[PDB]
RNA sequence: GGGUGGUGAUGGCGUGCCUUUUGAAGAAUGAGCCUGCGAGUCAGGGACAUGUCGCAAGGUUAACCCGUGUGGGGUA
RNA sequence: AUGCCGUGGUGUAAAGCGUGGCAGUGAGACGGCGGGGGAUAAGCUCCGUACGUCGAAAGGGAAACAGCCCAGAUCGCCGGC
RNA sequence: CGCGGCACAUCCACCUUGUGGUGGGUGUGGGUAGGGGAGCGUCCCUCAUUCAGCGAAGCCACCGGGUGACCGGUGGUGGA
């Protein structure tokens, strides 16, 4: 029999991610990946795994000026003619934050569980993030070595 | 002994017309598919001695 | 200490007194059987060699011949009248194992 | 529209040509090409056929040559 | 010699009928109905027998590989080494040690980083 | 001197002339191999099948 | 056509092998 | 001795019939027709 | 701790059944549900082919006759 | 060039052939290659092709996706390639 | 490919060497129309045998079983 993690088997840390000069798409991959669990060996597709995820300093992610003017956010209301537009910069200006949680949410399953594991991301503009009563450990992106 | 469609009692009228009554079309009251109809391959008197040779 | 032990084109991480269920042995109840293994671990120890582990085997006892869950196969594809029901039963043994 | 099926028949297919090759072992009497014409020529111990056929006068093995020009068709025994 | 069909007749549908127990609507309360789902559950219990050992499969590869890269190795590579170290350990085991025995596991990752060709990358 | 013939490809969708040489040189499924002296209907065999099968001179 | 041309254009993809029915 | 129930046909003698149109495990809808023209339904005459 | 039985958070996969079609989950047909009923049968020294059994250069009777019967006669 | 006919070797179990019993089928589809018709249009139409697949073929790939690519499901496995 | 179960065809060796069994090979086992083969269940009759008011049939539940149609056991209900 294959473990399958139980109730209370799930232990959950903090990070903290500093998206400084990370590229958008890289930083968004880590999250997703760190705020899922698929880091550790006791992962399971059907369980919330994965830990706490802090993004801060969101406005400076790594976006390239060709995407700040023509990557476009689409949303449609639902009403006839309901399309809205807005650019990936000005969405900088506004609300950076959106920006990664947008690309970790796209980059999390579609289904019941990713609604529960997003309810572990934070992320913020500044420096600064509201969740030092914990002690959420620094993360930084790495690469394994092949 | 049974009962074909032809020997039982009635069944004579197309029971309703063929079109536009929305039910199935039927032809005889007396078809084998309703209750009361007549016995389709049912038994028929038989005779079933058999011709086995004298010496046999 | 455990093993990681070979039987019926399948393997399984054993402790002595484990409880193991795998593919049919033409050995009756209650003589041993010599599997072997394809890692040892003694705690820190791995040694982790093809010719190391040659040389150790895993020893069980079969307490005895069981018979697997019966699956129940009905085939079919849509629209063509094709059914196929079989069932089946896999016959399995358990091994006690004292060794390493 | 135009009628134009001016031009919608044909003939049978006569099945011609040549139904023995060479070297192969043909009794008498077989015929060996069927065709319009002598597009080849009775060699030895063929005959030829009066819608020119080609059959064998004896068994044998066909052959194929050349007899100054006109190609023919003949029966080694 | 008349029959009567229902002696005969209620044996599959009782058999059908307890067969699908616990399926909601009509499924589980007619026969016709639940006979319909009953190709369908036992077609897709046949797909997915031959589909888990894919699926355990998948599974242990994931968490062999999130173990193997807290070793600093990827799966790529562990799976490398096993084999050219000869460590026919299947992945169910694998993984399962990873879970269990994690510095069993960092033993397996360096014998595995050992028989690795010094320049995975330069053709052999 | 001695061919070894390892079918490698299926025969599913294959011509009439390349299942027939596989079965020719006895070969039934993939990772089947079949050992056969190296004379020309031998390799002209493994010709017409040479993209289904590897081929090696193996003893 | 445009609904056509890109049914006939998906074909142009490694798995399909340049080939595609209709 | 020989009784009434030591009495048994010789072996291939009795061939079983085959019921037609009993379900798909056997020769079923259809029962062996397979058509859906004239012979689905009846004889065409030898002399046709 | 382990095993039954019930349930099933959550993850994956997953286009009803029948008919009929080149092709239907099909937005083609039929079916609201259940229970009951509803379709290759029987006759004939018919015909062909087969399996089997009896007798065999023969085989077999039909009508009919006699028997409580399924038995015995009966050569046309 | 292929293809075809014959022939001699080699290979290949479920080749072939004759003669009986019982069939069904005789609406095909798409894809490759060669052509006609069409406007060298059509998911068009009509042929050819010891060409394929579907039909009657599940599994894997092609997002989904009969007809494309891989591969032909006897059953079981929480093994491997 | 590995390990285990089944089946079909065919081959080789022992047993009354074909009614054929046993062991072992080898190959094979997607399938519509359709062909062939072998079975499950219901009822009735005959023969034998065996249960049944200390409880048959039918039905219900549960636990088991067979490669399938399906089967058995136990209990409840019931009354031939
Ligand atoms: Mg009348
Ligand atoms: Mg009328
Ligand atoms: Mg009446
Ligand atoms: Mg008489
Ligand atoms: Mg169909
Ligand atoms: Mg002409
Ligand atoms: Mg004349
Ligand atoms: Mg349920
Ligand atoms: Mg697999
Ligand atoms: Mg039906
Ligand atoms: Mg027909
Ligand atoms: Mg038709
Ligand atoms: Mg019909
Ligand atoms: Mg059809
Ligand atoms: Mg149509
Ligand atoms: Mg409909
Ligand atoms: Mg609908
Ligand atoms: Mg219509
Ligand atoms: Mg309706
Ligand atoms: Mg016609
Ligand atoms: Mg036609
Ligand atoms: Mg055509
Ligand atoms: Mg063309
Ligand atoms: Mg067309
Ligand atoms: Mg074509
Ligand atoms: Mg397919
Ligand atoms: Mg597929
Ligand atoms: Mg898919
Ligand atoms: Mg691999
Ligand atoms: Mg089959
Ligand atoms: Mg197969
Ligand atoms: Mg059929
Ligand atoms: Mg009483
Ligand atoms: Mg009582
Ligand atoms: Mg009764
Ligand atoms: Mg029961
Ligand atoms: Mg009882
Ligand atoms: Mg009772």
């Amino acid at each position: 029999p294959t473990y399958a993690p139980k109730a209370g088997d799930t232990t959950r840390s903090w990070y903290v991610i500093d998206a400084t000069d990370v590229v958008l798409g890289r930083l968004a991959v880590a999250a997703a990946n760190l705020l899922r669990g698929k880091h550790k060996p006791t992962f399971a597709p059907n369980v919330d795994g994965g830990d706490f995820v802090i993004v801060i300093n969101a406005d400076k992610v790594a976006i390239s000026g060709d995407k700040l003017q023509h990557k476009m956010v689409y949303r449609h209301s639902g009403y006839p003619g309901g399309l809205h537009k807005r650019t990936i910069g000005e969405l900088m200006q506004r609300h950076p934050d959106r920006v990664v949680e947008k690309a970790i949410l796209g980059m999390l399953p579609k289904n019941r569980l990713s609604r529960q594991i997003q309810r572990k991301l934070r992320v913020y503009a500044g420096p600064e993030h509201p969740h030092s009563a914990q002690q959420p450990v620094p993360y930084e992106l790495k690469q394994v070595a092949q | 002994s049974t009962k074909t469609r032809g020997e039982v009692s009635g069944g004579g009228r197309k029971p309703y017309r063929q079109k536009g009554t929305g039910r199935a079309r039927q032809g005889s009251t007396r078809a084998p598919q309703f209750t009361g109809g007549g016995v389709v391959h049912g038994p028929k008197p038989r005779d079933y001695s058999q011709r086995t040779p004298k010496k046999m | 200490t455990y093993a990681i032990v070979k039987t019926g084109g399948k393997q399984y991480k054993v402790a002595v007194g484990d409880v193991v269920k795998v593919e049919k042995l033409e050995s009756e109840q209650g003589e041993k059987v010599s599997l072997p293994v394809a890692l040892v671990v003694d705690g820190a120890t791995v040694t982790t060699d093809a010719k190391a582990l040659a040389k150790v085997a895993v020893t069980g006892e079969v307490l005895g011949h069981t018979k697997g869950p019966k699956i129940r196969i009905h085939k079919f594809k849509n629209k063509t009248g094709y059914h196929k029901r079989q069932g089946h039963r896999q016959q399995l043994t358990v091994l006690k194992v004292t060794g390493i | 529209g135009a009628s134009s099926s001016r031009n919608g028949r044909d003939s049978a297919a006569q099945r011609l040509g040549v139904k023995r090759y060479g070297g192969q072992v043909v009794k008498a009497g077989e015929i060996l090409v069927r065709q319009r014409g002598t597009k080849f020529h009775p060699g030895v111990n063929v005959g030829r056929g009066g819608d020119d056929t080609l059959f064998a006068k004896t068994a044998g093995a066909v052959e194929f040559g050349i007899k100054r020009g006109r190609k023919t068709v003949s029966i080694v025994g | 010699a008349r029959v009567k069909r229902a002696v005969n007749a209620h044996k599959k549908r009782r058999s059908i009928l307890k067969a699908s127990r616990g399926y909601r609507g009509q499924r589980s309360r007619l026969y016709r109905k639940a006979k319909e789902q009953q190709l369908h559950s036992l077609n897709y219990a046949y797909r997915d027998r031959r589909a888990r050992k894919g699926e355990f499969r998948k599974l242990w590869i994931a968490r062999i590989n999130a173990a193997a890269r807290l070793n600093d190795i990827t799966y790529n590579r562990l799976i490398q080494g096993l084999k050219a170290a000869g460590v026919e350990v299947d992945r169910k085991n694998l993984a399962d040690i990873a879970i269990s025995d994690p510095a069993a596991f960092t033993a397996l990752v360096d014998v595995a980083r050992a028989a690795l060709p010094e320049d995975v990358n330069a053709p052999s | 001197s001695q061919l070894k013939i390892t079918q490698v490809r299926s025969t599913i969708g294959a011509r009439w002339k390349q299942r027939e040489s596989l079965r020719t040189l006895g070969l039934r499924r993939i990772r089947h191999s079949v050992i056969r002296e190296d004379n020309a209907a031998t390799r002209g065999l493994i010709a017409v099948v040479r993209h289904l099968v590897e081929v090696e001179p193996a003893q | 056509a445009k609904r056509g041309r890109k049914k006939r254009d998906r074909k142009y993809s490694k798995a399909n092998h340049g080939k595609r029915p209709n | 001795t020989l009784k009434l129930h030591d009495l048994r046909p010789a072996r291939g003698s009795k061939t079983a019939r085959t019921r037609v149109g009993r379900g798909d495990g056997s020769k079923g809808k259809t029962a062996g027709r397979g058509t859906k023209g004239t012979r689905a339904r009846k004889q065409v005459p030898v002399t046709f």
